[PDB]
RNA sequence: GGGGAUGUAGCUCAACUGAUAGAGCACCUGAUUUGCACUCAGGAGGUUGAGGGUUUGAGACCCUUCAUCUCCACCA
RNA sequence: AUCAGGACAUUAUCAUGUAGAGAAUAGGUAGGAGCAAUCGAUGCAAGUUCGCUAGGACUUGUUGAUGCGAAAGGUGGAAUACUACCCUUGGUUGUGUGCUGUUCUAAUUGGUAACUGUUAUCCAGUUUCAAGACAGUGUUAGGUGGGCAGUUUGACUGGGG
RNA sequence: AAUAAAUAGUCAAUUAAAGCAAUACGUGGUGAAGUGAAACAUCUCAGUAGCCACAGGAAAAGAAAACGAAUGUGAUUCCGU
């Protein structure tokens, strides 16, 4: 075993690794263990019994969480009505030039939010965009005919979610400074709505597993883990 | 489930202790070796008893031991640089009750039959093995002080 | 016959249902056992005694 | 009535569990003998049982079916 | 009862790793780019890990700080640190089970022999011999089973079949 | 007695048991088939016949770890509904 940090051993020493913690004492301590000088993410891990194999049960959508999650998000619009798109709150607007600018390799945006018109120019650098994850997408409505309300909410902290190839969905809730109750009502709203976005043909224990961890923490497993 | 053996066996329990097996290997082939009984005079507490008592005076036995045998190994203020002659005969003959003399009240009571060195008790210039043993198990070495007064 | 000699207790005559539910008369007979059992040190009779007998024998450090 | 598994050159089969289909046999050609056969090597012979779904990546993972098999069940 | 063996999930035990591309071993996939250093480096010799046959680390030192370019370039479907987590696989005993394989015996068995009850081929007791947790017996569950039992084996029909 | 003790065994004394009938009633064990179902195997016949054991003047049962749905009744047995 790789010898752990010395600042991990204290870290590691203040959670339990086998108690069920509740959440409240979980975001609590989660923000205690965090040992940078940086503002840390909150992060959550739900493992689900999915298999994402299955197309019924690939989970993927949208949350908006009631605060938000202290993460700047530079989103970049593309449609007719870039005046809009500017006064909802983008922070880059433009038609099919953003496109040759993003072909031309310029990514310095985290968020696409686009027409239903563009898809076909969108669709030709599928390669570059898909693999950094910036292509829209209907089901997390980032394809919209309403591209201004949508940035609003993007900027309000709505959030896409995601099943991994294994049935976990990784979010980040907020920063570490964030108010403990924003982190536990953030974390409530994501566990409801998975619980809502049950797939008929899941059998059983749809939650295995529910881990909160900081960007350079121990994960404390949630209340009833494993 | 639980039964005594009153003498030792290799595995197990050694003389007086207590196994908890299953009814298993003898049972109706223990009670004729009579190694095991279930319990003493077979009654569960009367066994507690029993064994608990034994092993208690067996246990405070080894509390004094204990207590001699360390205020020994911490104190061992025992001293005696009696005169020695040198190139003259000089050397820790002086039996044990006037090294004794120096034991209870001073320091640790040191009982009389807990001391058991030979019959030296000491025979050179210099420091020797002192063997003092509070049981037969606790084993206890003294080397005190010795030279010219 | 098929009893025991400490209690009386013995077979028990039923039915053999099968499929179809067929009726055909069986019996059913006690775990009938060979033990010997003390009795002040003398008198150790090969007694021939059932398994819950001989369990309550056992439970009760042999004793009848 | 479910449960599982299988389907790939014409045949017999690897399956290349996604980073872009192969072997023996069937057949053509070449060499190959006095002749037959034998023998050796190239080429040809593949729309991966079919349809749908996912991702940048599936004959390959998933759904639906088709055919086959083995199991169970199988008192209208 | 004991012993030995693997088999099992596996307690406990650390190594081990390249689609290509990208110097990159990228095992994957998460938070996200650092973080260790007399508990001491870098470069080299001596061992070993190892196939992507490249690469990988380690320890046997020197050494004494570097950094470090997988912190920060870098391309790549996949990416960089480090928090990760899961690891791929085996590594040794291993855990507690059963699985065949021995030895020992007290259970238990005997239509071995002897003695006694006893003027007695039975029976009982005590031995001795031979087996032995087998066998036999009880319960439960498969297979075979006209040996045996209970029944069925239609109507029309220029008589019946 | 085997075998020291002790049992097994042997002997003696005392006390009870045997059997019968009332072609009838009770309890318990065991327990069919003819027949019906318009066949027959489930079922019925039927826990009947029969066989055996034990009685008694009756026997059996009996004083709630109960009924049961309520401001409820309060051992067992037998009759009507
Ligand atoms: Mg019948
Ligand atoms: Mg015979
Ligand atoms: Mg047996
Ligand atoms: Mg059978
Ligand atoms: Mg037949
Ligand atoms: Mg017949
Ligand atoms: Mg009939
Ligand atoms: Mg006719
Ligand atoms: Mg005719
Ligand atoms: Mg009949
Ligand atoms: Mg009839
Ligand atoms: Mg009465």
């Amino acid at each position: 075993m790789a010898k752990l940090s010395k600042k991990m051993k204290i870290a590691v020493g203040l959670v339990d690794k086998t108690k069920l913690y509740p959440l409240q004492e979980a975001v609590d301590l989660v923000k205690k263990t965090s040992i940078t000088k940086f503002n840390g993410s909150v992060d959550i891990a739900v493992s689900l019994n999915l298999d994402t194999t299955k197309a019924e049960q690939q989970l993927r959508g949208a949350i908006a969480f009631p605060h938000s999650v202290g993460k700047p998000i530079r989103i970049l619009a593309i449609t007719d009505d870039e005046k809009a798109a500017l006064e909802a709150g983008a922070d880059f607007v433009g038609g099919i030039d953003k496109i040759n600018d993003i072909k031309n390799g310029w990514l310095d945006f985290d968020l696409i939010i686009t027409s239903p018109k563009f898809m076909a120019a969108l669709g030709k650098l599928g390669k570059l965009l898909g693999t950094k994850g910036l292509m829209p997408n209907p089901k997390t409505e980032t394809v919209t005919d309403d591209v201004p309300a949508a940035v609003r909410a993007y900027k309000k902290g709505k959030k896409e979610y995601r099943a991994d190839s294994f049935g976990n969905i990784h979010m980040s809730l907020g920063r570490v400074d964030s108010a403990s109750n924003h982190l536990v009502e953030n974390a409530l709203a994501l566990l409801d709505l998975i619980k809502s976005r049950k797939p008929a043909t899941v059998k059983g224990i749809y939650i295995k597993n529910i881990a909160l961890t900081t960007t350079m923490g121990p994960s404390l497993k949630v209340k009833l883990p494993d | 489930m639980k039964v005594i053996l009153k003498q030792d066996v290799s595995n197990l329990g050694k003389r007086f202790d207590v196994v908890d097996v299953k009814d298993g290997y003898a049972i109706h082939f223990l009670f004729p070796k009579k190694l095991a009984a279930p319990l003493t005079k077979k009654s569960l507490q009367d066994r507690d008893l029993f064994l608990k008592k034994q092993q208690e005076h067996y246990e405070i036995n080894k509390a004094l031991s204990h207590k001699l045998k360390e205020v020994i190994e911490q104190t061992e203020l025992h001293f005696s640089l009696k005169e020695h002659n040198g190139r003259p005969y000089g050397s820790i003959i002086t039996k044990q009750i006037i090294n004794q003399a120096h034991t209870k009240g001073m320091a640790l009571q040191k009982f009389m039959f807990k001391d058991n060195v030979r019959l030296g008790f000491g025979d050179h210039e210099i420091t020797l093995h002192i063997f003092e043993d509070t049981t037969a198990v606790l084993k206890v070495k003294v080397t005190p002080d010795n030279g010219v007064k | 016959a098929k009893k025991d000699q400490l209690t009386l207790r013995g077979p028990l005559y039923g039915n053999n249902r099968s499929h179809s539910k067929t009726i055909t008369r069986r019996k059913w007979n006690v775990n009938l056992q060979p033990c010997k059992v003390k009795t002040a040190d003398g008198k150790t009779t090969r007694i021939l005694v059932s398994t819950r007998t001989l369990r309550t024998l056992k439970k009760h450090n042999r004793l009848s």
